[PDB]
RNA sequence: AUAAUAGUAAAGAUGAAAUAAAUAAUUAUAAGACUAAUAUAUGUGAAAAUAUUAAUUAAAUAUUAACUGACAUUGAGGGAUUAAAACUAGAGUAGCGAAACGGAUUCGAUACCCGUGUAGUUCUAGUAGUAAACUAUGAAUACAAUUAUUUAUAUAUAUAUAUAUAAAUAAUAAAUGAAAAUGAAAGUAUUCCACCUGAAGAGUACGUUAGCAAUAAUGAAACUCAAAACAAUAGACGG
């Protein structure tokens, strides 16, 4: 069985939600109850199954080749993305429950702000978060995730996913909208990635991709709608990269020591 | 159906019928009930 | 299996399931407290324990209950 | 060639399941070693619950537990139970001594 | 061979006993499955931690 | 072909069988012996299948 | 219902001979394909040429050609492993 | 084999060799032993009920006790020979287990074959763990499979919502037939909704099978060929 | 009790089967249920069964019939590829369709006795439907029965005199109908056959409902186009179709006009290629076989 | 075996040989004996025995119902049946085959192999009551731990299996045993009968009884000796 984990300063989180982003209604939506849908419906595909021992992010990874397991990969992809959002943008990691902390001023790291510089062509931090607001609302029409990701060159970038895409495996991205338009460039960007999956000589196959995600926001109406409205998701995306909670997004990207 | 079949190979519910005053006492009450 | 029963452990035995004699576990789980307190027994008296098991696979067991 | 025996090619019936072993050597000799005649009992009417003892004057039906040259199969050949083993047996005398097989 | 040596040694002994094994083999007689590693396992996890508790409890009454 | 309806039909060994009499108490010995050897390659290849069964699964 | 027969217990369970499925040698059936193509087309008729060509090179270095002929079976180690296990013997 | 006796007495036998002075230090085990005694007694134990189904072993229905004409129409006025034989046997021999759930389970899946193509793991987890209100199909922690259906059967016909068997299994079946059509439908969608949206796969699952059935079809050519060739050099003889 | 929980236990799950592991004739259906073990049980041959199955066993999928017995081995095949022809017959998303118009086994629909009226076909098929009966158990359903149908005489000596007089003073044609409808009407209350081990519907090899579309990037599905292979290079004898092996499922392939030349060309060796077809249908047969159609799609 | 037919010059036998219009082939006729497969003597029968077919007569199984109310077990003496050989009469006599006479083999060959082949082997009516007539194991009853496999009866059903209770057979626990092994007895017990008391002499002598007869039953002692026998062990040896 899958349970909804426990969160650091829960009694808080249930009372004042999560201070600028969040009321306490808003984060009940969110992860008390969205969470636990998540998890019961997980439990119920993979009950019974081998996946049943394996966690979150183990089953999509598992499952993400497999295009009759894509009902479990969605909710294992859903689920490992809300408790990264969720763990980003909350007050404080460590449980001051009893020690009362009301002081928590997490800033960048200078290794973040250095990687910025070196991947975005000098743009500054407050230039970047202007691109991935803009990103959210030009790529994302209806459901899905706004992530700034670190690939195999230490390079970091943007990435949007429709739905529940992931951010570790590009053939399951989900950046691209189908169901409307798509550019020649956008075309030759799917072509390119169905030749690497094809080179591949594994049996399942399956590719190597080394991404992994830095910031995380959800984009579901579950996250927004209620504090928020329809149309003022940008208004809700801009509050997120600016409460972030830096000891958590610093702490993923890797230092070497 | 026993005494009232209409196989023409019956059994020996018939025949006991007859000798038990049954297919004629029946025979009657049909009839009784027609009138 | 039942065709592989020897009859001196008929007093063990639950019932017949599946072609196979089901142990009762109410003996075995007083049977067990008992073997268990003899090792504890032993330990603390400063005893030496040796564990035998020589199937496949039962090796790991053997040398973390050593 | 364009052409192969037929006991070195499997043919899959129609509305059966298959796996891809079904196409290998494995499955031809597999299928050779447990080929045994066990539709006979619903085409033997000796295995049928008949009295064997009833056809002794119906050669035909007898003359198929026989041998080319009339020799009575034994019943490790015609897998009958010992009764009507027994039965069939004394049927197939009974018809020879009568003049009708 | 083992239980033999034992009984010649009047070394008390423990074993799993299944429905095919001699019980009078044995001073302490464990009835249960022998066939699968998991029952075997966990019958002797549960004798190695009481083993674990009298040693405990024996270094315990030395420190005091 | 005829040479396979001989051997079907013990054709040659019965011809060999009728050169010599031999006593009721022999022939009935030798039947039961015979009989006996039958039955026994019948339980001997038994027991060599469920080896290469056993075999193929890993025992 | 068909007859199982069980043995009494035995000493050994053995295979006397062990059959073994020798596989033929490629450079012979080379060699007796092209004999026969010079029985029906006749001797050095061009119709062989491909079967002259192909024993030349199966015999080129070796007359029976480099084949691994060496095959043994293993039933009689099995057997003996499991008769004791399988033969369904009762308890002592 | 015989009931050994000296495995069990090795306190007894060592007790001597103390007493005696044959061994001078007592061993570690031996004030264990003497606190713990084992079990000597090694008897066979009757038993008089199979706990499965309630079963009562060793009675004896007498004649009084069956006062009424049989299915034959004849009064039973003397034990007849079964009566007369001793039975002891019955209460050693371990009861066979039987349960009803047994037969609605051969049932369910003669009626649905394709459901034993859903793997089951048979691999328990806690046993003591399982809290399943049986008023509903659908139970946190396990699969929806045959044995949802039985035990919700077995449920009705607890709770009295149905009498006959038939009945509640058939009430269940639909449940069951609802459940099933509901995961097929979001596997599809699932699939369908993912690849609009940019999802690539390499291998499905008609793929797999065509690459494994290739596999074999290679191996099987080359034997094919070698074997159609010793045939016609066999067969020129 | 220990009782209870063994009933419940994972093993008692299993419903108990002794159909022969080796099977070499027409498989229909699955016949043995499949054992999964997670890849952690497997390193420690631990399956749930009564023993540990030996590490020589690399797969994770079986099929057993027996825990134990007298060789003290595990009657079991390391196999478990019946799952994967359900999974691909799911990937195709034909839905299974009824050839005979009947209603859907999978929902409760309101029956009426529109075939009840062949009560004399079914009530004697429960004597008549003894194909495959003892010589002699059969028999017992003569006599059996015929003291059951016997104890309602006095029943049917009243009613028919009461409800229908005329016809026993005229005609026993509509007498006859009457009996058939007795019995019946004095049966259904009765339990004979009460749970029918026919395959319901499609057995569960698929809960799709007929009626949706396939939405694809390119459009709308039209054709579900399948790789497949092509059995025989000669039409089935007599058949006017050829034979293709798809999905793990044998089909019946019709071809637009000509066949393909490739076929006269590979010969018995046509099972070596892969055509793309087109699955037109999909029924099941009573047998419980899936009757599937398929058209080989060619490149033009 | 005889006859016919065409067709021939060798045939037959053996380790190799030799002794006594054919052999082979196709027809026709006659005679006696025997009973291929199935088949396991499974089963049946007191044992001896019993397997080509049919019929008549006699006997034989399980369960249930009713009935009798210990009427049972065993069985000295006695009675009956009893393979093959043998005998007394009258038939039969193909094949086989003591003996006899021949042919070989051999140093010899009163043998083994071959030929001719009488009694006998067959039937009917009798005599006789003997066999390694053996499971070398008298009959009956109560009882004791398992498995497998068949068979039988019964029960159930979601109809073909499943569940029961007996019998048989196989392998065993325990037990017993000099051991080999026995295994539901060669175990635990009870009841009745037969029989044994070192080897050899001897199942002989004498007598008696019975039989047409051969013989069968009953059945010793003296002298002499310290032997004699069984199971198992390790060797040696084996055409
Ligand atoms: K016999
Ligand atoms: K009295
Ligand atoms: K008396
Ligand atoms: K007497
Ligand atoms: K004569
Ligand atoms: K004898
Ligand atoms: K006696
Ligand atoms: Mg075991
Ligand atoms: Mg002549
Ligand atoms: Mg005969
Ligand atoms: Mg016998
Ligand atoms: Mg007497
Ligand atoms: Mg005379
Ligand atoms: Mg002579
Ligand atoms: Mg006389
Ligand atoms: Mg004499
Ligand atoms: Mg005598
Ligand atoms: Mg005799
Ligand atoms: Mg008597
Ligand atoms: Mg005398
Ligand atoms: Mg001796």
């Amino acid at each position: 069985i899958h349970v909804v984990p426990k969160l650091p300063n829960s009694k808080a989180l249930l009372q004042n939600g999560v201070p600028n982003i969040l009321s306490s209604s808003g984060f009940k939506t969110v992860w008390f109850d969205y969470q636990r849908y998540l998890c019961d419906k997980l439990t119920l595909a993979t009950a019974g199954q081998s996946l049943e021992s394996y966690y979150p992010f183990h089953i999509l990874l598992k499952t993400a080749g497999n295009p009759l397991q894509s009902n479990i990969f969605n909710l294992a992809s859903s689920i490992h993305n809300n408790h990264l959002f969720v763990e980003n943008i909350l007050p404080s990691a460590v449980e001051h429950g009893t020690n009362s902390n009301a002081v928590v001023k997490t800033e960048p790291s200078r290794l973040f702000l250095s990687k910025i510089k070196d991947s975005f062509n000098g743009s500054d931090w407050e230039v970047v978060k202007e691109e991935m607001i803009y990103r959210a609302e030009n790529e994302v029409l209806g459901q899905g995730w706004l992530f700034l990701v670190e690939n195999n060159e230490k390079k970091l970038f943007i990435l949007t996913s429709n739905n529940n895409g992931t951010p570790y495996y590009f053939p399951r991205n989900q950046s691209f909208d189908l169901n409307s338009a798509i550019s020649i460039d956008e075309f030759a960007t799917l072509k390119q990635m169905k030749e690497l999956i094809g080179k591949s000589t594994k049996l399942n196959g399956k590719v190597q991709d080394w991404t992994m995600p830095i910031i995380c926001v959800n984009l579901w109406d579950h996250a927004y709608l209620h504090d928020y409205g329809v149309g003022n998701r940008s208004k809700y995306v801009k509050n997120v990269l600016d409460n972030l909670n830096w000891s958590v997004v610093n702490n993923r990207i890797f230092s070497g020591i | 159906m026993g005494s009232l079949s209409n196989e023409k190979f019956f059994d020996i519910s018939l025949v006991d019928s007859y000798l038990n005053k049954d297919l004629k006492n029946i025979s009657n009450k049909i009839d009784s009930k027609l009138n | 299996s039942t065709s592989l029963w020897r009859s001196s452990t008929q007093s063990y035995i639950y019932g017949e399931y599946k072609g196979i004699h089901i142990i009762d576990l109410n003996q075995t789980l007083s049977y067990l407290k008992r073997a268990a307190k003899v090792v504890e027994g032993v330990s603390e008296s400063g005893g030496i324990i040796l564990f035998l098991g020589t199937r496949q696979g039962q090796k790991r067991g053997l040398e973390e209950a050593a | 060639t364009k052409k192969i025996d037929q006991s070195l090619s499997k043919k899959l019936p129609k509305g059966t399941i298959y796996d891809p072993f079904d196409f290998s050597m494995g499955r031809i000799h597999l299928d050779r070693k447990y080929q045994a005649n066990k539709n006979s009992n619903r085409n033997d009417i000796m295995k049928s619950g008949a009295n064997p003892l009833e056809f002794y004057a119906r050669p035909r039906i007898l003359s198929r537990y026989v041998t080319s040259t009339g020799r009575i199969q034994h019943r490790d050949i015609t897998g009958l139970s010992a009764k009507n083993q027994r039965r069939l047996s004394k049927a197939i005398r009974r018809c020879q001594a009568i003049g009708l097989m | 061979n083992a239980l033999l040596e034992a009984i010649k040694s009047r070394v008390p002994t423990i074993a799993i006993i299944d429905t095919d094994s001699e019980p009078s083999l044995v001073t302490y007689p464990i009835p249960g499955n022998d066939d699968s590693l998991r029952s075997v396992n966990f019958l002797l996890g549960v004798l190695a931690r009481a083993g674990q508790r009298g040693l405990q409890n024996r270094l315990a009454r030395n420190n005091e | 072909r005829l040479n396979r309806i001989m051997f079907e039909n013990n054709i040659p060994g019965d011809k060999r069988s009728q050169r010599f009499y031999m006593k009721p108490g022999k022939v009935a010995e030798l039947k039961r012996s015979q009989r006996h050897r039958k039955e026994f390659m019948m339980g001997f290849k038994r027991l060599i299948e469920i080896v290469k069964d056993a075999k193929r699964k890993g025992y | 219902k068909p007859p199982v027969y069980r043995l009494p217990p035995l000493p050994r369970l053995k295979v006397k001979k062990p059959i073994i499925r020798q596989e033929a040698n490629k450079c012979l059936v080379l060699m007796s394909n092209l004999l026969q193509c010079w029985s029906s087309y006749g001797h050095m008729s061009p119709k062989c040429a491909g079967l002259v060509t192909e024993l030349k090179s199966c015999t080129s270095e070796s007359a029976l050609g480099k084949r691994n002929n060496v095959q043994k079976s293993n039933i009689n180690y099995h057997a003996a492993r499991l008769y004791d296990r399988i033969n369904g013997k009762p308890h002592d | 084999m015989k009931i050994q006796t000296n495995a069990v007495n090795v306190l007894q036998r060592t007790s001597a060799y103390l007493k005696s002075g044959l061994l001078k230090e007592t061993p570690a085990w031996y004030n264990v032993v003497a606190s713990i005694p084992p079990s000597t007694k090694f008897t066979r134990e009757p038993r008089f009920k199979n706990p499965s189904n309630g079963h009562i072993i060793g009675k004896l229905v007498d004649v009084t006790e069956q006062p009424h004409a049989n299915n034959k129409g004849l009064y039973k006025t003397r034990p007849n020979s079964s009566d007369k034989r001793v039975g002891v046997k019955r209460l050693y021999r371990p009861p066979k287990l039987t349960y009803v759930e047994d037969r609605l389970r051969s049932l369910f899946y003669k009626q649905h074959p394709w459901e034993l193509s859903r793997p089951k793991i048979l691999v328990e987890n806690e046993i003591g763990d399982e809290n399943y209100d049986w008023s509903h199909m659908l139970q946190i922690g396990r699969p929806l499979d045959g044995e949802s259906v039985i035990q919700r059967t077995m449920y009705l016909i607890k709770t009295k919502q149905y009498g006959d068997m038939v009945e509640a299994y058939d009430h269940a079946r639909y449940e069951f037939y609802a459940l099933r059509m509901q995961e097929e439908t979001e596997q599809q969608v699932a699939l369908e909704e993912a690849e609009m949206f940019g999802s690539l796969f390499g291998v499905s699952a008609i793929e797999h099978g065509i690459q494994k059935e290739q596999e074999v079809l290679d191996v099987w050519e080359k034997k094919v060929v070698e074997e159609t060739e010793l045939m016609a050099a066999r067969t020129s003889n | 009790t220990l009782a209870e929980l063994l009933g419940r236990s994972r093993i008692a799950q299993v419903a108990n089967n002794h159909k022969p592991l080796t099977y070499t004739g027409k498989k229909f259906h699955p016949t043995h249920q499949i054992i999964e073990t997670k890849p952690s049980t497997l390193y420690r041959q631990e399956w749930g069964l009564k023993s540990a199955i030996p590490s020589k066993i690399k797969s994770r999928y079986l099929v057993y019939n027996d825990l134990d017995t007298l060789e003290r081995i595990t009657t079991f095949e390391p196999r478990g590829g019946t799952q994967w022809n359900r999974l691909r017959f799911q990937e195709m998303g034909v839905p299974i369709v009824s050839n005979i118009g009947r209603q859907n086994p999978f929902f409760k629909y309101i029956s009426r006795p529109e075939d009840e009226s062949h009560a004399k076909l079914s009530l004697f098929k429960e004597m008549k439907g003894d194909t495959d009966i003892s010589p002699a158990a059969m028999k017992k359903r003569l006599k059996k029965i015929t003291a059951l149908i016997r104890s309602f005489q006095d029943e049917f000596k009243e009613w028919l005199v009461e409800n229908h007089p005329d016809e026993l003073k005229l005609n026993s044609n509509k007498l006859e109908d009457y009996v058939v409808k007795f019995l019946n009407k004095k049966l259904e209350t009765k339990t004979n056959k009460k749970f029918n081990t026919e395959i319901i519907g499609t057995g569960g090899l698929s809960y799709s409902l007929p009626g949706k579309l396939k939405n694809s990037p390119n459009g709308v599905i039209q054709r579900t186009v399948v790789p497949g292979r092509i059995l025989n290079v000669v039409k089935e004898n007599n058949d006017n179709k050829w034979l293709a092996a798809i999905g793990g499922f044998v089909a019946d392939v019709v071809f637009f006009q000509s066949p393909p030349s490739s076929f006269n060309s590979m010969g018995d060796f046509i099972r070596m290629k892969t055509f793309l077809f087109e699955i037109l249908e999909a029924s099941m047969e009573k047998n419980g076989s899936v009757s599937m159609h398929a058209r080989l799609l060619e490149p033009q």
